């Protein structure tokens, strides 16, 4: 529901 | 500054900013054309209207779409419409924000060319994408891993991915959308009387089809029971005043999209290809692919399809899996809820084809970055 | 110089200056002849009389109207009328100004072309132009969307305009106004007991109708009600000094045009084709047009009339859409007063037809400037 | 005992019996009702005229067609006309006679239900039986591959047939006729400066529009010819005595079928439909379907209309390919020639609807039996 | 009483008189079933056509094919084939005529039992036999050492023989045939703008890919090659009008063959495998089977893979061994005149299966005379 | 600072920490690398799992074993291997340890020296040190005399040993093990109907074989009893949803290891060459080694072989010398457990190979050293 | 130009 | 009312 965490900045999977 | 998302479906497009949660503007993608010789010489007759203005006023018009089924026939109007979708209904220079294109997949490449080229030099846009209008959609429900079914007004097309993976020896299609409903259920009128055939008056059929229909929970058995008297009636108004009475003929419409054997085509309809396309994957996939069947476009509201669909998969999927057909409420802007967080997003940013890399190669570097 | 605009209707011509609210002169369009044997050298004895001059002075005379169903019969007559127009109503010299002239539509051809030539190569106007008369009408109520009905000294026609543009389609003439009427009123009064034969009697009959004729909001009770003893008679006096009464016989004179039967032709009433009119439009637009229905011309002045139709309409259009009738009390001159508007504005002013193209392509260029 | 067809269609009635080449009666089905006042007792001015012989004594009547644009309208009167047809032209006992009706695709089902039902319950006829106005006309021509045309005054419709099978979604129809045709070539008619309005005038011009129209096998190229001085006129007369020349306006007529912009409508010629409808179907159909357009009925009897409709397709159809029209010469009788080899087949004679099914089951039945 | 050779292709099926050396009949085996609904009553139509006729009506019609990849899922179909090619193709009834079968390698054993427990009772045959679908091949070209490489419509395989000893354990395998290269086709055929989908059109791809087709000698400087523009676009004139032009798409369609990363499959390409499966046999036999390969089948005929692959394992091959690709101008029946061939054969008379033979083992007897 | 012992099997690679008696991580030695397109922005995709991560994610990669018949085939992979279980599945620097290896005997000296050489030049160990995959594994059972059998995925080696004294002249070796007994199962199992190709699949296969599999007792008798349908048909579950049924083919992929005449091989079945390997000693040992066949590696748990080795053997050695098998029912770590004892004997902590020994001798240190 | 009796059962079913 | 007046409702709806 366009939030940030993952949804506007998804999720932080670089590692 | 900012950037821009518009969905350039064949039916409504829809535009907005980029980051937020709903589109801006939608109007339905038509441009008009007077034809009744016209003698008042006072008034400021337009030369061809454009946009839901161009729809309010029916009468004197022609109503002509530029997009049948995912492509672009008449470049000119639809050039006339990003004309009006940018200066009035937004108030923005094209040339001062990045911009984000939608399009179908497998279209014919002259499209893509002839988008991009008339993106960047008649706009001077600083740069474009173009991305495919199904892994868009998976953004929305925020998965990575599913099977798309976005089919809206024009064309319908199932794209697996699995964990951030296309599969593109798998994506189907399907001239069987939305818009040749509308013809369907305006032939199956005449059935009771009823007649209509100014395109003028075939836009109003979907001011029915879209708010009296309903996917019967199993075909056969429910159109024995209005067979009989029962209340299936509805009574819908035109904006003229004498009333229909679509009692039987409300829940054969959208059964076509399970049995294109009404329309004649012979390819069967969603309810096998979705289950005929998983099967193109590998084994190891089906187990979760199977669970995500998360569906986008306008025809996907007609209240009794989220149910069929589910109904019907397991009907010939093996039993013992289980089917999710995750179905979210506002899937009408699935597409571009999409666009609207894949160019906000960060990591993203570098993908663009910039002015720049676009004035040494043409418009025929399109083709490798989407 | 000013631009001239004479609505000659096949009554009373009106004429006027162009932006003058209010036309200069009106007039019966007649041409009086006389025809008893004239001895006296004193009388002024003229060959021709026109005008109400001609009117001031009937039963020595005989009279004629050019004008029948707006057609022009006898042209050298009619010409008197234009010549004695201007150079006694107005005493303005024709060359010197541009003129607009009125007819209404369907009209033969043939009368087109012969009204023009004669405008030039008789007058050597700088500029004729011919509008549908009741497009101008609309022009009077400042209107953009509404169905004229005009009808005055024989003819009646419905013409739908939507926005700017006019459906040709949908225009129906009829042979059944006020002329016809006025003669229906001297054969119905014979029943009384009372003789009109000599044309001199048909302006008594005229000016009869004119002021003790009124249109019944329901019909049978009105015969029902005078039938029996009540009050409906009503006196009128002769120019002679004879007196009549006529009891019943006062509103079955306007009742003749909403049931043509009363004379025999097939056609229905305009309480009837109105309606008939507007179906053969489109359906997004009936809406409005259901809703502005400017009346002009002499015939709709009838004290009932404003009413009667608005009841009729309603019986044969679906219930729940809503009518509204416009009825300008100004209307007798209607047809002329949107003449100078549509004359005076500036935008206009480019449709005129100057003697140069008509040099260069005759009288058939008219064809493509109406 | 035999079999008896009669193909009622919106003009002419045709009736006759099975294995003849000849309907036994042809007569304009229309239904007489006196209007003016009759005053003589001894002569037996009847209730109601019907058939030729009403139309034989027009200026006395009101002409009012039962049949409007293929559907049937009102009842009683039509089933005058049946019962008409039975005792007074054929004086046959229809109970006794096995029978076969006629009716345009795509028809309100309304209308078939009470056509079958008035068929028995109200004659006992042993077995009725309804069909394609189209397929017959095929049958006619012997072909069993083609794209009928047939057009006779109520309707316009094509349904290829590639091979003994129908194609029900590539099916179109054109609401636009003779009967139109003739009100065009009506209002057409007043830019001279004659005049018809009542229905019997009406008739007259039918009998006009046949014996003095053509098409124009280039239109703009001819109608400049007779545009400057040219032998283009004509004469008829008028059962009055009086003569018309009708100079231009006789190809301005038949015109309307290739440009219904004419009066309005949107829907687009003959010439785009027919190629607009082969598209629809396959690809392996078009190369015969493509040299075998059957045609039919009386709006195709127009002398130039053979090879107009040849050279539009060919500007449209791919080059390489070949177009072939087939006209025969009783195309006006086509539909009645074929159903007569219908009910003379006898792998036929099973289709029927049996008089005890009809009983066992209602007139619901005929809904399986199209 | 000669004996009877008919092979059961994947594709097209191919039958013949034993002994002389060309196949009598040749035709799609397909199956026709009827979609479109019928009306036309005399018309002579069956309920399902088989055979190159059902080729013919390609429009009605609906091809299922009855073999998938060398195996048979529609046996009552294919029931009806050997029906049609005994009877109304050659006109031998079976049981004056010993028959051999042919089937790929590796094939289903539920698959190969079926077959002869039909082919004995349900046609009387005095003795029917399977031959494996490499090892004709090579009797075909008479030299008894090779590498067979079958292909077209189906499986593709080799099989390794040194002297009439087969080598069980380096047989391979592919699902990669035409009947894919058809089909991927169609897929970027869409690229361009035409499309199919309806199976009738399924089968005008396949007469595309045949005349149209060419392997290239060197994949990626054959692309930058007609990037730019070149000689290379053609074109085709389909059974309708219209003309495509492939440009590009005619050598990247048939070298999937030797990168099946273009439809995802995972195991690599003939060109890998023929080398692939050398290398399993013992090291004393390669320095001389390198000479020998004899490709044979339908899709070996294009004017590319018949050389590329020479060029292609030398690249693999160690330089010094003698690469030499057998390649018969008449392989496209090569798996057919061997058949014939070996059932002529004098000493062979002995390894058939004998009726007799059948019935005190049932069908589960072919599994020792393989 | 304790000691490291990482077993670099060629299936599961066990690696745990010295003196303990359970290995930490055991995973497939397996390294993916994607092969299809990737459409996902922001998903953190990264470039080559390793480990059962990479076997999680089955169905997108293509697993590529690193390890073929105990030798290693590409390096840099295998560097991943080792780097893995280091950091990720242990998460112990390597200096901190010295570290101890195994491999097969008899394998390409260049295998074992780059193998010091990457333990030292890349992770900069303080001293490692390869032994023999047999002599572990009697240290394991504690005895010190028997005749070692492992086999799993690879090798199979037996090594007889007397007393701490090797017979280096009677070490046998075969390339038969788990490897292509999983691959011939899926070779066998395509006669059934299934079929995997694609190293996806081959992952399924070594399940299936690993808890569906048995070795029998008597070959004929099984065949005969399991081909009149009995209780050996078992069911097992792909991950998809289907079931398959191997009903016999579930006891001759195990009966390849005492029949290699399956897949062609040129030596013996090991019940032949464990009697061989002992018949090549002295004759002073024999009567005693009879007695101690320790088993070992993955191939050696079917509930079959365990007890038919002690069957077979018999029916070749003389009588009266008794046959002992054992089989301790965790031996499919035991290669392992051994390794770990021998880490902590005292007496082995100056046989290692110290980082100084290795500077001024090179990788070719390592050969006087084992 | 055709005939009143055309081929009657003219596709020969059986 | 007036013509003088209705002339603007058109001058400016003329633009
Ligand atoms: N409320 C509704 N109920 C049912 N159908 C609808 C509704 N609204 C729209 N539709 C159908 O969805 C279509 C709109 O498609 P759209 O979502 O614009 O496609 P795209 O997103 O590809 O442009 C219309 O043609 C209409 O048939
Ligand atoms: N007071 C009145 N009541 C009813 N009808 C009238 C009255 N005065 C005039 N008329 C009718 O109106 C007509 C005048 O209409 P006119 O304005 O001349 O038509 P046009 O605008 O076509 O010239 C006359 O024929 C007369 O019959
Ligand atoms: N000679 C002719 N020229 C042109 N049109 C004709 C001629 N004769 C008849 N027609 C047209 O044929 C029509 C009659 O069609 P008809 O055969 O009744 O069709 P249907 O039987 O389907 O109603 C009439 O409307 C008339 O306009
Ligand atoms: N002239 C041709 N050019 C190229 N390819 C062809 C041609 N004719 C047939 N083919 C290919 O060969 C296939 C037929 O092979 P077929 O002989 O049926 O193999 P099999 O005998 O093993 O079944 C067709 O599917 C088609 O794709
Ligand atoms: N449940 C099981 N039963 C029998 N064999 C198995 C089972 N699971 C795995 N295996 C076999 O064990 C093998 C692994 O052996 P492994 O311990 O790696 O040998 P090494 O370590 O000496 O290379 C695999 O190839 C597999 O075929
Ligand atoms: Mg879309
Ligand atoms: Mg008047
Ligand atoms: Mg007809
Ligand atoms: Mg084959
Ligand atoms: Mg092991």
């Amino acid at each position: 529901m366009g939030v940030a965490d993952l949804i506007k900045k998804f999720e932080s999977i670089s590692k | 500054t900012t950037a821009l998302v518009c969905d350039n479906g064949s039916g409504l497009v829809k535009a907005g900013f980029a980051g937020d949660d709903a589109p801006r503007a939608v109007f339905p993608s038509i441009v008009g054309r007077p034809r009744h010789q016209g003698v008042m010489v006072g008034m400021g007759q337009k030369d061809s209207y454009v946009g839901d203005e161009a729809q309010s006023k029916r009468g004197i018009l022609t109503l002509k779409y530029p997009i049948e089924h995912g492509i672009i026939t008449n470049w000119d109007d639809m050039e006339k419409i990003w004309h009006h979708t940018f200066y009035n209904e937004l108030r923005v220079a094209p040339e001062e924000h990045p911009t984000l294109l939608t399009e179908a997949p497998l279209n014919p490449k002259a499209n893509r060319e002839k988008m991009t080229q008339i993106m960047f030099e008649t706009f001077n846009v600083p740069a474009m994408y173009v991305a495919i209008q199904a892994v868009l959609s998976l953004y929305a429900s925020g998965r990575t891993t599913g099977i798309v079914l976005d089919s809206g007004d024009g064309v319908t097309h199932n794209v697996p991915i699995y964990e951030g993976y296309a599969l593109p020896h798998a994506i189907m299609r399907l001239d069987l959308a939305g818009r040749d409903l509308t013809d369907y259920l305006m032939k199956i009128l005449t059935e009771r009387g009823y007649s209509f055939v100014t395109t003028a008056e075939r836009e109003i059929v979907r001011d029915i089809k879209e708010k009296l229909c309903y996917v019967a929970l199993d075909f056969e058995n429910e159109m024995a029971t209005a067979a009989s008297s029962s209340s299936l009636e509805k009574s819908y108004e035109l904006p003229d005043g004498q009333v229909i009475t679509i009692g039987n003929e409300r829940f054969r419409c959208p059964e076509t999209l399970f049995q294109p054997s009404f329309i004649g085509m012979e390819s069967a309809g969603i309810h096998e290809t979705t289950y005929n396309s998983i099967m193109k994957c590998d084994i190891d996939i089906r187990k979760d692919l199977y669970a995500n069947n998360v569906m986008s476009g306008g025809t996907t509201m007609y209240p009794g399809i989220a149910d069929r669909m589910q109904k019907e998969i397991t009907a010939l999927a093996p039993s013992t899996m289980k089917i999710k057909i995750i179905a979210p409420p506002e899937r009408k802007y699935s597409v571009w809820i999409g666009g609207s967080i894949l160019a906000s997003l960060s990591t993203f940013q570098q993908m663009w084809i910039t002015k720049q890399e676009y004035d040494e190669a043409g418009p025929s570097i399109v083709h490798r970055k989407c």
